[PDB]
């Protein structure tokens, strides 16, 4: 198994930006603009009504290809709905199928 | 009350994870043949079930579901019915129960060793995720095996209770009557009949003269899913154990005689969920398995 | 009085921060990589995500199986 770290992109940088800002938008996530390329995603979740929180961070790999990198926030017998990892991948999810095509 | 008893009730299970573990979860929409197909090429024995829609884990999906699963699919295709092979793991929870409802069966890291051990017996289950209630996240899954291991390491040999140099035949601990087993030329479709009916996890393999010569097992089971088969299901037990020919010494046994510290250091050491109770001859008079040991060392 | 000028650095963020060598593309299956996203390569319509995560003293890596 090769495991990959995010998602790569030929796509021009301030592109990618805007497009996974405009997903943002669309899918009513809360968000910083730490620096151009460096941006903090926050979500209420609609069933339990607590809140998820990631980093978006895009690197430059080689002189045409960028590295777009989700990074979770850690905060502060039957289950209770909720999972802090499970929704961070959701998150992902979601954002990526929102912002870009294969 | 014992030296076991104290034990478990002053540990958490949290004590019990490994630092670094590795978990798979599935999606209650995924297709049932990928999601097998991830359990062996993942080296797991089950997988917590996420359901999207509830943002929620809802339940396992263990070798007994593909037991289970692949039972109903042999006796379908026999009368032209093709439908789990396509079914997702929500429409397959869906068919076999539907209130009749389980919840999941799940345990806090904070609680302790002696509520997990309960709880398995209780639920009659093997799978026993520990789920963080602050994060809501799955830690990891908590089984017989690794809490045999951990009482039989931290706990000193001393102070040594009465019953540990006591035999199985005196304790009455294990199974000693109708034994499901399976013969050399059993056709793996009867083996998971078996399975389906008797609820257990291992089948003996005997000879005409009723002598253990192979075992049955879950392991053997999800290599059905490994290799593309899901037709030959007519071959027999033994056809399906060429799988693992090589490598092969041969089953772990017990006699009834051995001391409950004998077996438990066999089952222990060994790594294995049930030794074979036989007799001088090598035919099987019962079976001593994880379950039985665990329901012995919480209630005595 | 005098107009007043700006002075705009522009250049700093012209291009994304190249990827520190601590931090590794590819892991094979077969250190902090911990809360970053992982991925196997899309096959047959399913996506595997992953993630390594702390819980106190113990550290769990945890694989999700998705249909697109
Ligand atoms: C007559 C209708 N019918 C035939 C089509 C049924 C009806 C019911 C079931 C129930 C199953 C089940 O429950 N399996 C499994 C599993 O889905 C479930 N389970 C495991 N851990 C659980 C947990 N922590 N919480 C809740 N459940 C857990 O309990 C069953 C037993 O599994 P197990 O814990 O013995 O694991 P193992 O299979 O030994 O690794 C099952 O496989 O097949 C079924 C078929
Ligand atoms: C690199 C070499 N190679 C490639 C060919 C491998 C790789 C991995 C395995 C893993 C095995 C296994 O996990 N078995 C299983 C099983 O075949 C065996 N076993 C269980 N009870 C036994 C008994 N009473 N007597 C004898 N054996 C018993 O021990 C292993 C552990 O099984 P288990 O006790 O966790 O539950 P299960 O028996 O699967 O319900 C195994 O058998 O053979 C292997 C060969
Ligand atoms: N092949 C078998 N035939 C009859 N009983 C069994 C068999 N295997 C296990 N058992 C018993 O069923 C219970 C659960 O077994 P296991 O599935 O191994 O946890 C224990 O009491 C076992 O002794």
């Amino acid at each position: 198994m090769a495991w990959h770290l995010g998602i790569r992109s030929q796509s021009r940088p301030n592109d990618i930006m805007a497009e996974v800002c405009r997903a943002i938008k669309q899918l009513d996530y809360e968000w910083k603009v730490v620096n151009p390329y460096y941006l903090r995603v926050r979500r209420k979740n609609p069933v339990t009504s607590t809140f998820s929180k990631m980093s978006l961070q895009l690197y430059q790999v080689d002189s045409r290809t960028y590295l777009l990198d989700f990074r979770s926030i850690d905060d502060e017998v039957a289950p209770r709905p909720g999972s802090h990892t499970i929704e961070f991948f959701e998150m992902c999810a979601n954002l990526i199928k929102n912002s870009c095509t294969v | 009350s014992s030296v076991y008893t104290t034990f478990m009730k002053s540990h958490r299970c949290y004590d019990l994870i490994p630092t670094s573990s590795k978990l798979v979860v599935f999606d209650t929409s995924l297709q049932v043949k990928k999601a097998f197909f991830a359990l062996v090429t993942n080296g797991v024995r089950a997988a917590p079930l996420w359901d999207s829609k509830k943002q929620s884990f809802v339940g396992m999906l263990t070798i007994t579901d593909f037991i289970n699963i692949l039972h109903r699919y042999y006796k379908s295709a026999l009368v032209q019915i093709y439908e789990l092979e396509e079914h997702k793991i929500e429409t397959w929870r869906e068919v076999y129960l539907q209130d009749s409802f389980k919840p999941l069966v799940c345990i806090s890291p904070n609680a302790s060793l002696f509520d997990a051990v309960s709880s398995l017996i209780r639920n009659k289950i093997h799978r026993l995720p520990v789920i963080d209630p602050e994060s809501g996240n799955t830690l990891y899954i908590l089984t017989h095996k690794r809490i045999l291991k951990f009482l039989k390491l931290f706990i000193t040999e001393f102070p040594k209770p009465e019953f540990m140099s006591k035999s199985l035949e005196e304790l009455q601990i294990g199974t000693y009557a109708n034994i499901a087993m399976v013969r050399t030329t059993t056709p793996v479709y009867v083996a998971l009949g078996i399975f389906v009916q008797h609820r257990v996890s291992a089948l003996p393999v005997v000879d005409e003269k009723g002598r253990v010569v192979d075992i049955y097992s879950k392991f053997d089971v999800i290599n059905l899913a490994a290799e593309k088969t899901y037709n030959n299901l007519d071959v027999s037990v033994t056809k399906a154990l060429q799988h693992r020919s090589h490598y092969f010494e041969g089953v772990l046994k017990c006699y009834l005689h051995e001391t409950l510290e004998a077996i438990i250091n066999r089952l222990v050491e060994a790594e294995v969920h049930r030794l074979v109770v036989v007799d001088e001859h090598d035919v099987v008079k019962g079976i001593v398995s994880l379950s039985d040991i665990l329901q012995a060392l919480v209630l005595t | 009085g005098q107009e007043m000028y700006a002075f705009r650095s522009e250049e700093r963020f012209k291009s994304p921060p190249i990827l520190p060598p601590h931090l590794l593309q590819v892991i094979l299956n077969k250190h902090v990589m911990l809360n970053h996203l992982y991925a196997l390569s899309i096959k047959d319509s399913v996506m595997v995500l992953s993630a390594t995560h702390r819980y106190k003293k113990k550290y769990v890596t945890t694989l999700l199986y998705k249909p697109i």
